């Protein structure tokens, strides 16, 4: 009954200690895979390690491609993944698509070589394309695009100083070292060319100094330049650890799960009202409760319910903040001053 | 369209039933509590804030165009329709039993009649299984 | 009607997708001209880019001429951009007059060459600085601007740090690395001139290694000069970025556009009913309602009117935050209080 | 100027009335609801709050010189008022229409009378083409 | 009667003046014995310090050991450390076996000498060992690893990033310089072995320069690498340094030691009630005054109170945030609710 | 009346544009002499900057005398430096101290002179040292004392993370590269030294590569080394500055000057009013009307009344907070449930 | 256990005595105040806020069962009982005395009978040394 | 000192009047206005808040004992009082007038009477020179 849900579970979302385990030591089995692999062109392991290739790429195969196989039949559990089309959307997905390339690559080189250099480097490549698939919450590629996407004036402006900073110090230094020569005669700076790898090398701060600037104004320029357009090297890192840092502190003030229930069921009822305000012949109109024209005004009402249940869905998402406190003053202040003027009234009544 | 103007024009007139050219929270309350709505001051500022995009805390005639330029059938829309079903999918597998949905019914919101609590379960239902295809039905949510 | 409308904001601020993606063709095509012309040096395309290096420039400058032409006569449709007076306001901009000399010295330099190195250089240097023209916001240099008025104490007394740590310790490596010969016989610290090049080096940690001091009591002060003053080097970077990440953190807690149109038109109003109390034959004074010298208390009552109009205009413009709160719960106290009183006297009159 | 002082001096003596020397809320209200004015402990508060310089709560003759040590025409001044402008610039191409100036002042603020919008539409008018150069009405707010 | 107490103060946890300088020159004489056997292997040093490195060492090491000793038997102050189970928990403990350990190696080894580099070498990896002994509070250990506990998804993703960023650098690096002789004639990049050491010293920015691409290609590559993953490189001091600013920043928003005393005596005083629930002889039954079946009603009203307490107790740990504000205010308002409608009932009552 | 405060503050505290200027100019041209006298070295400059050394130094040093004797003259302003005591104390600040020293020396190698180099370069430090005096406020030394102070075992437990760190990496590489010999036959790792040499060059990123292991095992440790230890040597730069950013963030929610001044007029009473308890033969114990024991009790009342004028003057001194929104609420609560059950005592009784 | 789930049962049967199938804080004081514990809206909204994990503001049979599905010897709990017991240790060197346990159990809390009082000075006493040893006491909580 | 604590004991006592051996903001309410002090909720909550150390929200003897150890000479006393003359000094550079000082004292705090500004004016003065030696005023202050 939930076998389904239980492979799922244990092959996409990983989570407790078994198969928490289980997939760090696949991991790290790759890991060690891609590692030999590495050190297998060096002469230590030139033999052994190639001769053992063949073995470990065909059981590496054979497994991914039963665990793809197992994934997509897995993959009718989710209700957007059922059916001939549901298999389709879920194939047609980023990493499904990178999947059946790297195990069809795969099979196409093993069966080649079966009956050189690069096919081996791209067997390295589709190994590392397919360690890529650990990612399942999108934890690194989304979080990254969501950060970039709340940034991206802030990063188009960085950006944009920056390039132009090193674009005008590189020709500063072309202009004031266009004779250069360094010891024992050889000319350092042959072109712009050379100024701009210099700056590129100093604002990354490299130091290979196979150009270096041999006048004083040179060097001042070259101060100048490390002074101005090297923070813009350096923005990017504290810039995204300061935006994980705001993330962290503002994971604290997030409302129990149970909070939004209420606001996601008001939401879909009068979602359906409104779907339903179209069926006249419906016998919900008189539970209110003669009625021809106040279909109209029907409908507005429940238009309107539809907007304020958008309006708690918006802040059931959003997390605390003043205009909570203020909005719940607000409303408090107007019911003591409602009831304060009932009682006023009626006490003017009762005196005569 | 002009006639969709005009519809508002007359949904407009028929709201405010005073000829000012404004509506008021005294208006609308009088209006449902005619119809039987017994309203809430907290109902009238959830009308208030976000309808009235003035912000002169009235209902006006531009005003009430400028809301009536909405549309239901935004991506947005059914992403946070979608959003909304994933809200109370506890499981997080995608399966989501009609049991839980008539007990929210049931017990929250307007306290959902048995006759629409057998609408819900007839209308989103796959045969009766239980396991209802709601993608399909935040489709013709949208399409309306 | 609106065709002057259309036509800037199709040139000065291109938004949506259309207008975007003309003006991303536009800047990709002007940095691939300028990086074949930084190609064309080389080799490769020492002759082809060269021969078509005219067509381009003269291409390029007719449709920069139009553009301006075209953008000059549209500044019409803004107010302070309107008459002669207007143009030459809109001219006096210095992107306008940066603009205008580009566009001057490359008809200049076009109609001289065609009937050397320094003119294709300025050539590059005029492309360069057209093509900061994108920035139509000032979110680069109006921002970074505003950034550092903000933080003009902190980045002063910070650089004054660096500086004066970084001379001492080229002052310590200078006295203690006089007489500094490397292997193979060199002066590598001929004097405080190459010890100051050393610390700056060691500062930007670019390591190029001309002067490396060979004792070990310059080693050890060395290490102290890159553990103190290195911070100051990579300071900026990490203070912009945080500055950047607290403007987006306060990004989400500013008022609808709607809330200050209330605030705008009072202070409008205020303003010139202040304006107006210097004319006496006004019909306006009777609407409040026999007046002869009361005109002086109406003049201060409109100014008190235009103070606090002025207040909840700065009000509006800061973001939410505790005073809020503050200023809202003390009416509401004193509101209830004053009924309460209200409600004691009226009984203790009823009850006798 | 001396004469300023003078003349400060007899304002602050005509509205305190009371010759204590300092002049409360209760004064001021007294003296607008004489006049007509119908104040509200809001005003009350919104004239404490930022007159009141050394935060007695009431209006010293020393304070009241500071307060009308100020200026009008201050660059800060036509800033801000520029600005305002611009808060209810839509568009934002420096076009701005009179329709929606007229239903602003009358529809928000104190209510304009028709004799004052008539006043509004006259003044700020380049021949009554509808685009009113606000930029020499602010010049002309400043002046004074 | 204190004076366990008090050598466990002066020992443990040094404090005030007295022992803190006691401490800090017990650190500071560490340190320089340190730097002598550093300086020892060197000629200006080798023989005085060699033949004064045994004197040194057994002092120390009887130092060390009655140190050891005295603060082992002055454990018993604390109550999970009382008798011999408590002393061998103690003993247990990763600083204590530690201890344990460098004393042992230390007596073994100068007993083997008294009767080579090596053992010299271990003898200050023991001493540095041992040197760790002066975190006593965790605040170096216990508090990286809560902030690393903290942050474990966030710096497993800028890692995952980095590596493959860094993996997929280099391999384009080694294609772009298969055959990459440097001048004279060396091949710098034999193979990506060499392209990865290039890759890593690039994202650290050393900058040795044994293998630096010569083509274009590889510069340009080598500089998108250098913008894309030296960030990462540069990321964890940013993140845990704004980590630390704003828990300072939180620092400042915690209740006083009074506060908590409330809802601890609580939380005690429910935990006791409800561990006496399974008392039925108990005599405190008849303090809330017949009862034969109310003892279950009792145990639910006892574990209530509990969860209450926990409730508080949660809320008393963690700082001042929106959810006091919000509970204070419902409740005041729910309060005078409840008041209004007394007082509106009673009203009614009397008016008749 | 006002000569020597309008000199003090001309001197001491320049403010507007005229003394800000003025201030400028001469904080400018000084460090135009120190740059000249720094290029004096070099044979450009080697004989005319020489022979005009003297004039300059001795128009200088009579400037700063005069300076200094006017500034110490102005001094009898502040209450605590009138006097002989006053001017003492004044002369034994530290900026004082360093001035008169500066000046003494100055005049003493310039009396010495009149009838070498390590004299020009004791008068660049005095030169230097006095260049210290612009710091007026306090603003760079006293400001990164006061943040130090806050964040002292925060920095006290990143460095000893650091240097532990830094000195097991520089074991474990001279452990792997004891016999380390780079190309063509040198020791690059001869001693444990050059180990340390090797991992201080590498946290910070020098790159120097004097001392670079030739050994797979040894690259692998640096670059685990740069992994963990560099992220300490980048900290500090970001740790400040994330505390910049948020000390500005925090300076726009401070009241107004006017506020604090009850609290302090309020303290002060009270300090007086507990003096003069002393005092038994005063008049202002009948002020709040026979009394012979309540003198003990007006002096209780007056202690607790400077308790609370005391808690005002830090309720002051500190921002806005969630404390003071708790106390108005409460004390609002507190009064209106205070004024209902006045009211509930009234009409019971009034009802009969 | 299922005999667990059917005490729990006639637990909530008994605690409800209403058989509405919900249980509310009306409910839940008038059974206190029958057995006479005086209650308060403090405690009511104390309750509701924790238990009722569902939201809707009752005592619902599912969420009792949740609420019951707790456990007291969780190993948070004694490491939080630990740091409670941490909290009043004013001198931070591991020695408590019975005095100022006295002291708080009589002056703070539900204010202690004696008879408690000798329970607490007798069941955590180490032959009456007046130094109680509060590990073993909280692993003689933990084990109930 | 055991006179102190003897000194404090009585104290104590006769500031409780009830023998309770805990003291509330009733009975120092009813003091005061036997003394004709006319309290305020506002001084009991500034005196419990800080006092109180306990927190019980009484004043118990080990309490007065604790505050009663307080030191008015701490360096931190006189640095907070040099402050607060700091404070108030607006032009910031060491001179001070007595004008201000007057006026500040009879317009707030308690209303000094004339007798006690006199006082202040004799006091403080360097031979009546208008510019007090505020520094010697906060050691003899600090000296009591
Ligand atoms: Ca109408
Ligand atoms: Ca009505
Ligand atoms: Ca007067
Ligand atoms: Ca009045
Ligand atoms: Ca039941
Ligand atoms: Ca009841
Ligand atoms: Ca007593
Ligand atoms: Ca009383």
């Amino acid at each position: 009954t939930h076998v389904q849900g239980r492979v799922y579970n244990f092959l996409e979302r990983p989570t407790g200690w078994k198969c928490f385990v289980y997939h760090f030591a696949v991991f790290l089995i790759v890991l060690v895979c891609l590692i030999f692999s590495v050190l297998s062109t060096i002469e230590q392991y030139a033999a052994l390690a190639t001769g053992t290739l063949f073995w470990m790429e065909i059981v590496l195969v054979v497994f991914f491609g039963t665990e793809y196989v197992v994934r997509l039949w897995s993959a009718g559990c989710r209700s957007k993944y059922v059916g001939l089309w549901g298999r389709l959307r879920f194939a047609r997905k980023p990493i499904s698509i990178i999947d059946l390339i790297v195990v069809v690559a795969s099979m196409v080189v093993l069966c080649v070589g079966s009956k050189a250099t690069s096919a081996i480097r791209g067997i390295r490549f589709l190994q590392i394309l397919r360690m890529l698939h650990v990612d399942r919450q999108g934890g690194t590629w989304r979080l990254l695009g969501s950060v970039v996407f709340i940034h991206r004036q802030e990063l188009i402006t960085t950006l944009y100083i920056g390039f132009l900073g090193l674009i005008f110090s590189s020709y500063f230094v072309y202009l004031a070292e266009k004779d250069a020569v360094n010891e024992s005669g050889r000319v350092e700076f042959g072109s712009y060319a050379d100024a701009l790898w210099w700056g590129v090398v100093t604002v990354t701060t490299i130091g290979y100094g196979d150009k270096v600037p041999q006048t004083w104004v040179g060097k001042t320029i070259a101060s100048c330049f490390s002074v101005f357009a090297i923070s813009f090297f350096a923005l990017p890192a504290g810039i995204l650890g300061s935006g994980f840092a705001l993330k962290v502190q503002q994971k604290q003030r997030q409302k129990h799960f149970n909070r939004q229930i209420p606001a996601a069921a008001s939401l879909i009822q009068t979602a359906w009202r409104c779907y339903a305000a179209e069926n006249p012949d419906s016998s919900t109109w008189k539970i209110y409760i003669l009625r021809e024209h106040h279909r109209a005004t029907i409908k507005v009402i429940r238009r309107m319910q539809y907007f304020v249940a958008k309006k708690k869905f918006q802040q059931a998402r959003k997390p605390y903040d003043v205009r909570d406190v203020i909005e719940q003053y607000s409303q408090g202040h107007l019911n003591l001053m409602v009831r304060i003027k009932e009682l006023q009234r009626r006490l003017d009544q009762s005196i005569g | 369209t002009e006639e969709q103007i005009a519809e508002f024009k007359e949904a407009f007139s028929l709201f405010d039933k005073d000829g000012d050219g404004t509506i008021t929270t005294k208006e609308l309350g009088t209006v449902m509590r005619s119809l039987g709505q017994n309203p809430t001051e907290a109902e009238l500022q959830d009308m208030i804030n976000e309808v009235d995009a003035d912000g002169n805390g009235t209902i006006d005639f531009p005003e009430f165009l400028t809301m009536m330029a909405r549309k239901m059938k935004d991506t947005d829309s059914e992403e946070e329709i979608r959003e909304a079903f994933r809200v109370f999918d506890k499981d997080g597998n995608g399966y989501i039993s009609a049991a839980e949905l008539r007990h929210v019914m049931t017990n929250l919101g307007e306290k959902l009649t048995d006759e629409e609590v057998d609408e819900m379960i007839r209308e989103a239902d796959i045969d009766g299984d239980g396991q209802v295809n709601y993608e399909e039905f935040v489709q013709m949510m949208t399409a309306k």
